């Protein structure tokens, strides 16, 4: 049995339904959002949204309507998981407290029955009676509610008409009546029937069916004054209502079918309409008195690709979109100077349908930095994920030569800092924060042409000045000098460290303590070290008034850390760091009552070990690297909490969570100083300086995930990173609809230099595919190479083969007619990148798609339809064939690991095809035969295949220990919700062995690693405890949620652990913890779920 | 096919879609396997067929000499050709084998450990997969043509056998009691068939042109009595509501159980309504057939139009279920076939006929 | 991302910075080098060095410097030029010529740190200022063919007294053996010779001892 752990380090972003009503309380406007299982709440404020909740329903939420019952204050909601699990959630606020309480919950699934072609279709009777389903063709799953009903006993009615494309509850009927288009040999019919639940049986329709358009594809059941249902299609909106019949063929909705509706107003004058071009219509119904007079459509104008939208007031239309962003947009009442009442206002990031991605180490550093090709037709884009502590910077300054930075409280009543101090080589300069105005003032009393090490308001209402010659005492009013003790020989002060009530001055060898006391610097004592020092600290620590009685150095000869204290400057303490490198900056401080003394030698590695504040008695000596630079650890507060700031190259946060200090990343080029800027205008902030800027921007509370957006407006298919020529490959499909024309400008049509494929080989809308080369800095498509006529490129891989070293962008080809089922005729074209040019090295016209492609030990590995032959890259530089292997239905997915090959089939599932390299010929060591039909195969271990089948789940192939070995053993299985597009190993962090990412339809991008028997052992009964303790949205029980499931098969799940599941023990009060525990203590079991979360 | 498979990675169509688009082609371009054989075990014709129903593994088959083998469908050899060799079977010398033909043998249901067969010795035995002793034989006082188990059921396991006598008979393999009869049919039982998806409904045809639908929980006779017309030529019910005009000897549920597809010897097909028995008026045109005794046939799942699989003569016939057209005629057989079995997993169809073969049928490309 | 620019920008930073204080590096370079106390102080001179690498006189800084070691040990290699001595007594000379270009180069490291870590390690083409001791070293001494002739002779005939019964100075090989080895010519002219020689001896050896 194999042991794996499934975390999600990004939630998906899919927007795939979204309701709005008064949810939270009569007199709100809510905005419900249906990502794939997150449930975002929000509430709509005169500007924008303001969140207030997001539930992670266990399941995949395929239905959401509100409705409000007779006698409920608010409206309910009921929410339909994938699985046919039903809830009727209900919202109830008790002050802070918010709980989605769950009225009424039951499971609709029939046992047996075909999912319904058109997918479940959900509604609701508007005057809430009962909430009809259409899970399976034939039947009609109607709920009542008239009853109350603690388990939503839902019964079935027989439906005679087959292939029902959309049904939608009727307005003003006496009894609840349905209004269906369904199909039939003879074309399409609307229909409407009386459901009874007394009966439990149709009836009669009140008015009888109807022909409608070839393809007309929705209802809209338009609301009480006129009553009847509009009929959307593809050329005609057919109004009808028994007796009245509107039709109209409008020639704007002829170019793209129509997906989504909406009704603005509560009466149905004015409708929205959204299709799959992205336009966005407005269906406007003129009224007699009523009766219904005339039908118009007008463009409204542009949005993202439009999956579900509403209205919810003064023109603010939420487009929440699967593909792209999930918009929101205002409706001018007039034109915008282009015919688009649309105006954009805000933009919710949405990581769309991951096509494909590639883990890279860009920037050279040792993070992983994925890079997604998310987005689709017109929404295409590249998506750069790379998790930390992000700067949002707010403000950028030029200031090149930058030397130390501090605030300075410049007015002694002003809480904030008002002012801050730079300091370059051999001067100073004060800078004053008046707001967002920024300007340099002149503080009296600071020397001005003198570098600084260190200036700071202290005790007594004084700033201080630490310069190479002289520590100044400045009274902060009317800001003149008071005190300015000297080195008594003149000498240069060599370090400085000051406080709020102590200065020591290490000059050469010899220490100077000295206490400041109002408008006098009394040097209390003095001493003189034995080598020369390098470092020193007296930061304040325990809850002295701001005495320190510890002074940390470090010096330069014999490296060592010591700890002396004061004032009598006696060493309690020395510590040989070792190495032959110093010591540079050494700070003491504290992280939740455990005092720390982190010292961080000159070549970057850092020390930090436990200090006794009392005795000085350093323990548990522990060594970090965090960079190669010398580091400079300033604290800094954040969140009512002190941490530690390691500039760098690798600029590194140091806070401990939990007890254990956690070091990371912070995304930044470079940081040579910081110090903690509380200004006016930027209020808790950080003053990040560099070689040749000055940069503001308050530090990510908590680390995330930060997303750039490169657009292509044209869907991105694959991509590659070729390091030598840095530069990534993506294939761009773009649409061309006429010669050939293209709709808009796309950034394969944007390229700086292009080329079509000449080829000799072969001699309504299309899709011109092309080989997009994208600097990896700026993200700019260097050249966009185009591909034949009617040639789909469907794989991409960049290596170097055979011996030669030149590096190859590899893309194999599939020539696509109409009149063909599957493609006959591919080619694997081999170009080469090479000073801004793309040429075509080789070419090989093969009998099929190509449709995956991997390097194999520097012999390409295609996979034509359903074969998978290995090429070898001939010294004549022409690919010629070595071996072939013919059993598969069609060969898809091929992942390596040394000479074993995995292939995933399209339906056969897996296939460890091994090369044999003495004979020369494959091997098929191993096969799995169910029919799981696959999406995307990986390998994690020798006998550990990954897999993801289409039907939304996960299983692990573990080749077991006669001809029976020949069987993959599944051995997990688990049921992860999205449909996984893509995996590639790595990870996002510089316990767990193996880490590989996942990216999916709905944007999740997962992360699935191996464990230890012993650590899975334990977080399964971690995870049946949490089950029984932790309450879920819809009453869902877990162990069905993530139980493997397919229309032919349900297992429950085994050899995973649910990564969510185990960090929501985080997010659970400390009792319910100890219940949670009830048999190990609660700390280790906080400390080891840690340890899980460090992973993503 | 490119176009299903971009569509289903951007999201666009559901997963359903690829997956029932690309089954609905592969039987579409069914066709006989020379990439496939069955070894021929049988002294006389194959009666029956049942692929196991979860995993899709193993295969009996009923010879008309009264040995069940026990094939093994999964390509365990490394080449592209193979052989479902015969991993079992109940050998003449078996102590316990059927002294004639098995005409069904159908697996125990939600457990594959055993399986169930029935011959003209006028028994029926329960089977063990594992060590093949009969767990419980049944003696009738007349023959069996054809008997089945429900595949639904998880409350009770009661089997329908259709003898040549007028009264179905109600096996429990649980306690066991032959006892509960179906009284109402006027002649011999050429085919039963318990429902996929209510527990108790329970279809039987007979040999005087009538299909009724019992409710074994009900002991007052049958729910339903089709009629060919309807009701339109109304008579009340002594010697009216005939399903057919010679005897009816096929019945297959499609699979969602929601419709009742008869075939009998007046050679038509007719697609009955489940719940009310009211023809549908699928035409279907003339399906040839002539046997004596219980006609197998299938449909498909899993597909985006619902096939069926019927032995036309000595020849398959691919019909669609809800609008009648004949898809293709798969020809590859000597004699009449008696039974077709469709491989669900992987859209793969066995069919034994009555030449001693067993020809695999498979998708082509 | 709100750029701001409302400053007064006066003040120039450095007076004549650079080649005044690479002058009093220089200085505590050759005193460092000659083992006299460096008369300025090592904070001022490191954070003298971060302030020239400030400037981007990193390059320039990183050539100066090169001439300052390039120029101490081609003064050594002339004391060994001549032959007025024995081989063994002639190794500790040589060692004693590595150990201290260990202890001075080390000393180099230690203020020129900064310049070592942020400009000469992002630029892999150069060698930091440890290595930039042995290739020095290397070539300019131990490459002499008269040294490199009388060292690997010098371990050679100690290692045969030491076969033959002899005790030998143990730590004075280990450091030899350690100072070609660091500078990667222990493989081709130390490492060859030694077993050429040993199979002769064993050799020899073998059947003079098999008839005895």
């Amino acid at each position: 049995m194999s042991y794996n752990y499934v975390v999600t380090a990004q939630k998906p972003t899919a927007v795939n339904g979204c309701v709005t009503g008064h949810f939270t309380s009569a007199e709100d406007l809510n905005l419900l959002i249906a990502k794939n299982t997150r449930l975002e709440i929000y509430v709509v404020t005169a500007e924008g949204l303001r969140p207030v909740k997001e539930v992670g329903m266990y399941g995949k939420i395929a239905v959401m309507e509100l409705f409000r019952p007779k006698g409920e204050s608010k409206d309910l909601l009921f929410i339909l998981t994938a699985k046919y699990n039903a809830c009727i959630l209900e919202y109830k606020q008790s002050g802070e407290s918010i709980d989605i309480i769950t009225r009424a919950h039951g499971n609709v699934q029939d046992r047996i029955g075909r999912p319904s072609e058109t997918g479940i279709i959900g509604i609701i009777d508007p005057e809430c009676r009962m909430i009809g389903l259409r899970l399976y063709d034939g039947l009609f799953k109607v709920i009542p509610l008239d009853r109350d009903n603690k388990e939503l006993k839902a019964f079935n009615i027989r439906l005679e008409e087959l292939h029902v494309i959309d049904v939608k509850f009727l307005y003003g009927c006496q009894a609840p009546t349905i209004c269906f288009v369904y199909q039939d040999p003879q074309g399409r019919h609307v229909k409407t029937y009386e459901v009874s639940l007394r009966e439990k049986e149709f009836n009669k329709g009140p008015w009888k069916q109807e022909n409608v358009e070839a393809e007309a594809s929705m209802v809209i059941a338009v609301p009480e004054p006129f009553g009847g249902a509009i009929i959307i299609g593809q050329e005609s909106i057919t109004y009808h209502n028994g007796d009245k019949y509107l039709a109209i063929a409008p020639p704007i909705i002829k170019q793209s079918t129509i997906v989504c509706h909406n009704r603005v107003d509560p009466n149905g004058s004015r409708y929205l309409l959204g299709d799959m071009e992205g336009r966005l219509f407005m269906l406007l119904l003129e009224k007699e008195e009523v009766t219904l007079k005339d039908l118009r459509v007008e463009l409204l104008g542009e949005t993202s690709i439009a999956e579900c939208l509403t209205y919810l007031d003064n023109g603010v239309v939420f487009v929440g979109s699967r593909l792209g962003d999930s918009q929101l947009v205002k409706l001018n009442v007039d034109s915008n100077e282009q015919g688009s009442y649309v105006v954009a206002m805000e933009t919710f990031t949405n990581l769309g349908p991951i096509v494909d991605m590639c883990v890279v180490d860009l920037e050279r550093q040792g993070q992983g930095q994925l890079v997604t090709c998310s987005g689709a037709f017109k929404e295409g884009s590249l998506r750069i994920i790379r998790n930390g502590i992000g700067i949002h910077e707010h403000a950028s300054i030029d200031l090149p030569g930058i030397k130390g930075l501090w605030p300075l409280r410049s007015d002694p009543n002003r809480e904030t800092d008002d002012t801050l101090v730079l300091s370059f080589v051999g001067q100073t300069r004060v800078l004053m924060l008046n707001g967002e105005e920024v300007e340099e003032t002149e503080l009296m009393g600071f020397v001005d042409d003198q570098q600084t090490f260190f200036c700071g308001n202290v005790a007594h209402q004084q700033l201080i000045q630490i310069t190479s010659a002289s520590v100044r005492l400045v009274s902060q009013e009317p800001k003149a000098l008071v005190s300015e003790w000297k080195e008594p020989q003149a000498k240069n002060i060599s370090v400085a460290s000051c406080n709020s009530s102590q200065v020591v001055v290490a000059v050469g060898r010899a220490l100077y303590y000295l206490q400041i006391h109002p408008q006098e610097l009394r040097q209390i004592s003095h001493t003189e070290m034995e080598h020369e020092v390098a470092c020193l600290d007296i930061t304040p620590l325990g809850d002295s008034n701001g005495l320190s009685p510890l002074c940390a150095i470090g010096l330069w000869t014999d490296i060592s850390a010591r700890i002396l204290k004061l004032p009598s400057f006696e060493l309690l303490h020395k510590e040989m760091l070792g190495g032959e490198i110093i010591p540079r900056s050494i700070l003491m401080t504290t992280f939740e009552s455990s005092h720390y003394l982190l010292c961080a030698l000159g070549d970057g590695a850092l020390f930090y070990f436990g200090l006794n504040i009392e005795t000085g008695l350093l323990s548990d000596r522990k060594k970090v690297t965090l960079g190669t630079q010398p580091t400079v650890l300033r604290t800094f507060r954040s969140l009512s909490t002190t941490n530690v700031f390691a500039c760098s190259d690798r600029p590194t946060v140091i806070y401990s969570s939990n007890h254990k200090l956690v070091f990371s990343n912070v995304n930044l080029k470079e940081v040579n100083y910081m110090c903690p800027l509380n200004s006016d205008g930027y209020p808790d902030s950080l003053a990040l300086a560099n070689n040749s800027t000055l940069t503001i921007g308050t530090i990510d509370e908590i680390q995330k995930l930060h997303i750039r957006t490169v657009p292509l407006y044209e869907s991105p298919r694959k991509i590659c990173y070729q390091e030598v020529s840095q530069c990534f490959g993506v294939l761009s499909s773009r649409i061309e609809v006429q010669g050939t024309t293209a709709l808009r400008p796309s950034a394969s049509t944007q390229a700086l230099s292009s080329s079509v494929s000449s080829s000799k080989l072969f001699s309504e809308e299309v899709e011109v595919h092309n080989l997009l080369i994208i600097d990896q800095h700026t993200f700019e498509v260097l050249h966009a190479h185009q591909f034949l006529q009617n040639e789909y490129a469907l794989s991409l891989v960049s290596c170097k083969l055979g011996k030669d070293p030149n590096t190859y962008f590899i893309v194999g080809t599939a020539m696509v007619y109409p009149e063909e089922a599957e493609p006959k005729q591919g080619r694997i074209v081999v170009f080469q990148y090479s000073d801004g040019k793309l040429q075509t090295v080789a070419e090989k016209e093969v009998k099929g798609a190509v449709y995956s492609m991997v390097e194999f030990n520097g012999k390409l590995l295609a996979s034509i339809n359903s074969t998978v032959r290995l090429y070898e890259w001939t010294t004549e530089k022409e690919l010629r064939t070595e071996c072939n292997h013919y059993n598969n239905i069609m060969a898809l997915y091929l992942k390596t690991k040394g000479d074993f090959i995995l292939v995933g089939d399209l339906m056969r599932s897996v296939l460890l095809l091994a090369y044999k390299p003495m004979e020369g010929n494959f091997e098929e060591i191993a096969r799995d035969f169910n029919p799981n039909w696959m999406s995307a195969v990986e390998i994690l271990d020798d006998d550990n295949f990954l897999g993801a089948e289409n039907a939304f789940n996960l299983f692990v192939c573990q080749k077991d220990s006669d001809e029976e070995r020949q069987h993959l053993q599944e051995v997990g299985l688990f049921h992860l919700g999205e449909f996984v597009n893509v995996f590639c190993h790595g990870s996002l962090v510089m316990p767990t062995q193996g880490s590989v990412l996942f990216g999916t339809v709905n944007g999740m991008i997962g992360l699935v690693t191996s464990l230890s028997e012993s650590w899975y052992n334990l977080l399964l009964d971690m995870q049946n405890r949490l089950n029984k303790v932790i309450k879920s949205v819809g009453k869902i029980e877990h162990s069905f949620w993530r139980s493997f499931h397919t229309e032919r098969k349900t297992e429950p799940a085994t050899g995973f652990i649910d990564g969510d599941l185990i960090e929501s023990f985080l997010d659970i009060s400390r009792p319910k913890m100890q219940e949670v525990v009830a048999n190990a203590t609660a700390d280790d079991l906080i400390k080891v779920v840690e340890e899980l979360t460090r992973i993503h | 096919m490119l176009g299903f498979l971009s569509a289903r990675q951007t999201g666009l169509e559901d997963p359903l879609r690829l997956r029932r688009a690309e089954s609905t082609r592969r039987v579409l371009g069914l066709e006989l396997n020379k990439d496939r054989d069955v070894e021929r075990i049988h002294g006389g014709g194959i009666n029956t067929l049942d692929i196991e129903p979860v995993e899709g593994r193993y295969m009996l088959s009923g010879g008309s000499d009264g040995v069940i083998v026990l094939y093994d469908l999964e390509n365990s050899s490394r080449q592209s050709y193979y052989t479902c060799k015969a991993v079992c079977s109940i050998g003449r010398d078996h102590p316990d084998v059927h002294r004639y033909s098995v005409e069904t043998v159908q697996w125990y249901p939600h457990d594959t450990g055993m399986f169930t067969s029935s011959s003209f010795d006028k028994t029926l035995k329960v089977w063990d997969t594992n060590t093949l002793q009969t767990a419980d034989v049944f003696n009738f006082e007349e023959t069996v043509y054809s008997h089945h188990m429900s595949p639904v059921s998880t409350k009770h396991c009661l089997v329908a056998v259709g003898t040549r006598g007028p009264k179905v008979q109600l096996c429990d393999l649980k306690s066991g009691s032959c006892s509960h009869i179906l009284q109402g049919h006027r002649q011999e039982i050429l085919a039963v068939s318990w429902s996929p998806r209510y527990d108790y409904i329970l279809a039987t045809a007979s040999a005087d042109s009538r299909v009724k639908l019992w409710d074994v929980r009900r002991a007052s006779g049958c729910l339903i009595t089709l009629d060919q017309h309807n009701g339109k030529k109304s008579q009340a019910v002594e010697s009216a509501n005939t399903a057919h005009n010679g005897k009816v000897n096929g019945l297959c549920f499609t699979s969602d159980g929601l419709h009742l597809l008869t075939v009998g010897t007046d050679n038509r097909m007719r697609l009955w309504n489940s719940s009310n028995g009211e023809n549908t008026l699928v035409n279907y045109g003339k399906v040839c057939n002539n046997s004596k005794k219980g006609l197998k046939f299938t449909v498909s799942c899993g597909c985006s139009s619902e096939f069926v699989f019927v032995p036309y003569g000595s020849t398959i016939a691919v019909y669609t279920v809800y609008s009648g057209e004949q898809i293709t005629m798969l020809k590859g057989h000597y004699k009449t076939v008696d039974c077709c079995v469709f491989q669900s997993n992987f859209q793969e169809l066995y069919s034994g006929s009555r030449d001693c073969n067993i020809l695999a049928w498979v998708p082509s490309l | 991302k709100l750029v701001i620019k409302n400053f007064r920008d006066r003040p120039r930073l450095p007076d004549n910075y650079t080649q005044d204080t690479w002058r009093k590096l220089h200085e505590a370079v050759r005193a460092v080098q000659s083992s006299t106390s460096i008369r300025y102080n090592l904070e001022e001179l490191y954070q003298a060095v971060e302030n020239l690498c400030s400037h981007k006189v990193s390059p320039m800084l990183y050539k100066q410097l090169r001439q300052a070691c390039e120029d101490h040990v081609q003064a050594q290699i002339l004391p060994f030029r001549e032959d007025s001595l024995d081989s063994v007594l002639f190794l500790k000379k040589i060692n004693t010529c590595w150990q201290d270009h260990c202890r001075q180069m080390i000393m180099i490291r230690s203020i020129f740190l900064f310049l070592d870590r942020t400009y000469v390690l992002q630029n892999s083409t150069l060698p930091s200022i440890w290595d930039m001791g042995l290739e020095l070293f290397r070539t300019h001494i131990i490459s002499d063919k008269m040294v490199q002739s009388k060292t690997i002779d010098g371990i050679l005939l100690l290692i045969e007294r030491e076969r033959s019964g002899e005790a030998v100075d143990r730590s004075l090989l280990r450091s030899l053996l350690g100072m070609l080895s660091d500078l990667q010519v222990y493989k081709d002219s130390f490492e060859l010779k030694f077993l050429e020689e040993t199979n002769c001896l064993y050799a020899a050896e073998g059947q003079r001892l098999m008839q005895e």
